[PDB]
């Protein structure tokens, strides 16, 4: 009667800034908004930006270690592309010009490694370009699939043809996103709701001719994206997997630092991607004694490589979030730590106070250490054993 | 509106 | 508002008896029960069984001189498949073991000459195993598809898997047709049809984790095989394509044969695929001085390399026909006739005569040549040309 | 129930 999920877990991965290849713009902007999206589909959410071939590999494992048997697997991928001898390859950020499948990610390996954990539905929703590396030798001799009848690809593009996003300066956005944010909220079968997205994605002016949606699936149930998600998970195995996403999205509580000069400086953190996370530094008290001081942060872990143009910064759209001034509490100093996938140490930086004393001229300069952790992903230890 |  | 159809155009194979692999049954029935299906939406069908590469590769020439700009095109194989590199690939009876893709016909290389045509809508039902052709050394290395929001795949298996038919003594069926053939009448559109058959054919017990239905699809109108038939050809166009249709269907008259010795011979024809066709003869009259008197059907064209074991038996069940008693006429010698796509030549067949006389022992031949042109596809001339 |  009434189709079932264990679990809703989804794993969402937007690449832009490319080392070797042209730089895309909407990946950030479609990832924000699937995951909110999800989110209301009450899905375990992971959202992924600019991840290297090894970093793909291990959200992969973290979001693979999240399904089991019964749980709705769902996989978003946004950037670079390639269709060779039937098989789909997402490019990662750290890939050579020329590439080669050595250095993408299959997603029919993915595909495989979901049905190994018996989930209950695997949707694939792939927003990127499907034509031939021409450069690709190697061809993987891959193992046949199993026979599960519940794999969905939502295929932003057909083979041989490019996905493409509206880059107009402002936001930018994906044109698969364009027309499936509209009905992702939909009660339809997965199956069903994918196509009268196709649909209305034909209706597309700018598209027309050069991209349409390509849907593949065996599914034979009336599964859902709005499927409900077992009650009372009371088992010990359900537990252990509500920890473990748990884990991944802690962020640092917002302290105050007094320091030695009796000034007050309040440190605030924002969530903007599992990936992202963005500080702000409030002056909250000085002293009489003091009417000049500016708090600003450095020495952040090299292994982040933060650019001193996203720091420190009167506004957090001066720093490249997404997240706008309305959502961040007014007047900081705000400071946007992107690629958290590459912390393996603990994140520890100073909040670097420089400040004036009445009537003399001289600037001083009191340093304090802060150690926050492992906030968000960094805290799953993506780089743990030998 | 460019290519991915 | 409505999306409709410049014409419908269907075309099916099924192939069973292979040279060198294992005998399939299910093929000939699916045939004829597709066939009658798609005639009642109207199609203009094009039956043909046990056909080897040459003769598959003619089948599909006919078919696309058949459709134009907004014809909906549908092309159904049942036989045996194989998937390699992303490629679907049908198998001829003709083939040798081991085979490889030179020896067979590429689904991606119709549909695109399909797209060639403008053509409004393009179905492809692949009731075939899609496994790997480990033998299989080519890789076709196809040039890609024009985007054209229109193509349909109806796989009655997913890759790396198997189609199965269900071989009972007595008729045999194949499972994707189980399903297919109690909802392909429904005004759905292709791909929801599709997919509600993906439902009912999850609900199979003989087939359950072994065989699923795996639909891929960039249609993006509410297009259906019900959808109707633009009215009124009145074109030129229209009209020279309704005369090709006309001209594979042709059946010879049932003509009364007259004999030097005062007796009747009716010849009728039944019609049983494009490919095949069913003589009977009924001895009508005979004069008193003849008692004694068995006509019998001989010297058939050795193009169409006819089984003695086929010809001249009491009911038409005992030729191998699908056609039963009840639908041809009772009580002549029916004689089974497939393998018309082999004659080159004109049909030419002897009506033997053996007689005996009142009063005398001696046993009488009189035989009488008959020419009946090229009944139904062998019209087409598929072998005309250098 | 056999293959094709």
């Amino acid at each position: 009667g009434q189709p079932l999920a264990k679990d809703k877990v989804a794993l969402l991965i937007g690449n832009m800034s490319y080392w070797e290849h042209p730089k895309l713009k909407a990946p950030l902007v479609d990832v924000y908004e699937l995951t909110n999206l999800l989110r209301q589909l009450d899905f375990k959410v992971v959202s992924l930006l600019d991840l290297t071939e090894y970093e793909m590999c291990n959200a992969v494992d973290e979001f693979l270690l999240l399904l089991d048997k019964g749980v709705y697997g769902l996989l978003y991928y946004a950037g670079h592309g390639y269709e060779n001898f039937g098989n789909s390859f997402m490019v990662p950020v750290d890939a050579p010009n020329p590439y080669r499948s050595e250095n993408c990610l299959c997603v029919q390996n993915i595909l495989k490694l979901m049905q190994e954990k018996e989930t209950g539905l695997n949707v694939f929703l792939l927003d990127m370009c499907r034509k031939r590396n021409d450069y690709d030798d190697t061809i993987p001799i891959l193992d046949a699939l199993k026979v599960t009848a519940n794999i969905v690809f939502g295929y932003a593009t057909c083979q041989g043809a490019e996905a493409f996003e509206i880059q107009h300066s402002g936001l930018a956005n994906g044109i698969f996103m364009k027309f499936l944010k509209d009905r992702l909220l939909e009660d339809k079968k997965i199956t069903v709701l994918l196509d009268e997205v196709a649909e209305d994605m034909g209706k597309c002016h700018l598209t027309k001719g050069r991209q349409a949606l390509e849907i593949r699936s065996s599914l034979s149930e009336k599964r859902a994206l709005t499927d409900p998600v077992q009650g009372a998970p009371c088992s010990a195995e359900a537990l252990v997997r509500n920890l473990q996403w748990a884990k991944a999205h802690e962020l640092p509580e917002s302290m105050c630092l007094k320091f030695q000069c009796g000034v007050h400086i309040q440190l605030g953190f924002a969530a903007e991607f599992s990936n992202v996370m963005i500080i702000y530094t409030s002056i909250v008290h000085k002293p009489p004694e003091i009417i000049m001081c500016d708090a600003y942060v450095t020495d952040f872990p090299l292994d982040l490589d933060i650019d001193p143009k996203h720091a420190n910064k009167g506004t957090p759209e001066e720093t490249g979030s997404y997240l706008v001034s309305k959502d961040l509490p007014k007047h900081c100093l705000y400071t946007r730590l992107s690629s958290l996938q590459k912390l393996k140490e603990h994140l520890i930086f100073t909040v670097c106070l420089s400040y004036q004393y009445s009537g003399l001229e001289d600037t001083v300069e009191e340093k304090q250490e802060v150690n926050v952790g492992k906030p968000l992903i960094a805290k799953l230890d993506m780089h743990r054993g030998l | 509106v460019r290519p991915r």
